[PDB]
């Protein structure tokens, strides 16, 4: 569960990131495919060539997604609803790498803001994350 | 890292009991009923609907055994499960393009099918030999993704 | 989530246990030890031979509180939670191995239930395993 | 399974800038506070109690540091970590218990202070060489528990 003052370091983090987003949502998934190779299996029809438009566009969608749910912290589940619905039944990825993408974003952000990543704000975005692909891994069975 | 002989005899004669055809057409049921996520790899198969429709189906029967029998022949080379996996994990990557995580659920969907099968003879220590087993086997399954 | 078909599905499958569940408790244990030596690190204190009283008083300790959560499977948050306060602050047992000991009950359920151990309920019941894990886990960070 | 040569290139000049004292009392404080459990094993050293008193607490900055210091070492020996941490491994698992799971739960906070630390240096295909770095550390430490 996020505490509030998890609330408050969320969306402040997030706001330095405010339009770099995409950006850094497309970093982050080059890291899981170079890091954790086997993440490369649910994506057989990209183009996975370092700045392919391929990764840079689902990047784009995974950090608005992300976006999205920052601005509803508090109504998660509802707000990623469509997107709980959608990666539990047609793609069906093993929630097992959600810990993985969870972790290269940490990175991503760390590698961003030289200092905005304080430890007590690493560790509220460790838990947003957790929370997020939670409720992403909610509708599974 | 491998295994004590007296691990080895134990899961190699609770094994000369299995019915191979029957167990897999199981843990394969199983596997996509209780983790139905791994239905995924295969719509190819017809009506895998509800828990009866899938335990009945002969696609998935068929592919269980064909899985399973892959893995009764690795019993038999338990000394380098990675030389004797090679071109099937070099497959599975490449082709398939199967979650590795994969292999791991299928090898505790096992462990539980043959708990269910021999009951009080599948004791804690035959068990802990055929942990190390399915490990073994879906490490080997995945030394070459990349 | 657990559907209610899921709560039928596990209180008839623990009714069978009735009262043989402080002995498959004590039976789920020992197959963690065996299975995952690395679980060993949290009962230093214990004497893990088979058969020891302190173990099988453990067992019925686990099995209870597993019985008094199908009996409240729709507020285990609650039931559960000075338990959760207790893993979560004293004892703190990472997360990672409520997922093995979760097994090994899975395990030691289909070897005595020969067949009431359907594959529906195989799944209902790794499924009520893995939301018992995680009231649990909950007050964790 | 190990490493290129551009790989361990890598790793080892990303190093030789790292100030170990300062960085291992970093990783340590940032693993007792996202990973609050992990507190678990140190109330011989005080106030543990607010993000703040702990990355402030020097009984922490000192064993951070012990910690990467006997990392450093086996920096130097990647080819057999597991023959460099041996002794290391029975000594957690026989004398100190501790969950293993621990060892990746700190490679990973270290992955994340090195980004922290040098920003755009570390690149996505240099996190991926200590990925494997820090993957094959806490499998050595492991090697032996039993
Ligand atoms: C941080 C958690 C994640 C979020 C917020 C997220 C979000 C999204 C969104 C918004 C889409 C597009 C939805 C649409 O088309 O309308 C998508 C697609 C997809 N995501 Fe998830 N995702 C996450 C994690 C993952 C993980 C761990 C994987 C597995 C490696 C994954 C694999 C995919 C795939 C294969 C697609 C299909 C995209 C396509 O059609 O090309 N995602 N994701
Ligand atoms: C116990 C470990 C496993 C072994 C030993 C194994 C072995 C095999 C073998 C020998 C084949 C035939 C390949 C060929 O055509 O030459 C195969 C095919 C296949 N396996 Fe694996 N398998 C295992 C686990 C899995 C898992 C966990 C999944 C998915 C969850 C899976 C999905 C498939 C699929 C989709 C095919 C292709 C079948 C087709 O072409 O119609 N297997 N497997
Ligand atoms: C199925 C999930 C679990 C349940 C329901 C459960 C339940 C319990 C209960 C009721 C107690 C005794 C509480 C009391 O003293 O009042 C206990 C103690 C304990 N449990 Fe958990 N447990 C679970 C999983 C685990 C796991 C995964 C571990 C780690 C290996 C663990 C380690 C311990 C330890 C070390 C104690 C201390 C017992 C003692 O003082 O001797 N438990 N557990
Ligand atoms: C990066 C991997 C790690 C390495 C290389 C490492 C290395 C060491 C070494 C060399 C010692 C000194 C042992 C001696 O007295 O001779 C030590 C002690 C210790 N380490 Fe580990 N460590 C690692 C990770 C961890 C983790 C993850 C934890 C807990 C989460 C931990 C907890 C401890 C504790 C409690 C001691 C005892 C300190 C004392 O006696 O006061 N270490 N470690």
């Amino acid at each position: 569960v996020l505490s509030p003052a998890d609330k408050t370091n969320v969306k402040a983090a997030w706001g330095k990131v405010g339009a770099h987003a995409g950006e850094y949502g497309a970093e982050a998934l080059e890291r899981m495919f170079l890091s954790f190779p086997t993440t490369k299996t649910y994506f057989p029809h990209f183009d996975l060539s370092h700045g392919s438009a391929q990764v840079k566009g689902h990047g784009k969608k995974v950090a608005d997604a992300l976006t999205n749910a920052v601005a509803h912290v508090d109504d998660m589940p509802n707000a990623l609803s469509a997107l709980s619905d959608l990666h539990a039944h047609k793609l069906r990825v093993d929630p097992v790498n959600f810990k993985l993408l969870s972790h290269c974003l940490l990175v991503t952000l760390a590698a961003h803001l030289p200092a905005e990543f304080t430890p007590a704000v690493h560790a509220s975005l460790d838990k947003f994350l957790a929370s997020v692909s939670t409720v992403l891994t909610s509708k599974y069975r | 890292g491998h295994f004590t002989e007296e691990d080895k005899a134990t899961i190699t004669s609770l094994w000369g009991k299995v019915n191979v055809e029957d167990a897999g057409g199981e843990t394969l049921g199983r596997l996509l009923v209780v983790y139905p996520w791994t239905q995924r790899f295969f719509d190819s198969f017809g009506n895998l609907s509800s828990a009866s429709a899938i335990m009945g189906n002969p696609k998935v029967k068929a592919h269980g055994k064909k899985v399973l029998t892959s893995l009764g022949d690795a019993i038999k080379h338990l000394d380098d499960l990675k030389g004797t996996f090679a071109q099937l994990s070099e497959l599975h990557c490449d082709k398939l393009h199967v979650d590795p995580e994969n292999f791991k659920l299928l090898g505790n969907v096992l462990v539980t099918v043959l708990a269910i099968h021999f009951g009080k003879e599948f004791t804690p220590e035959v068990q802990a030999s055929w942990q190390k087993m399915v490990t073994g086997v879906a490490s080997a399954l995945s030394s070459r993704y990349h």
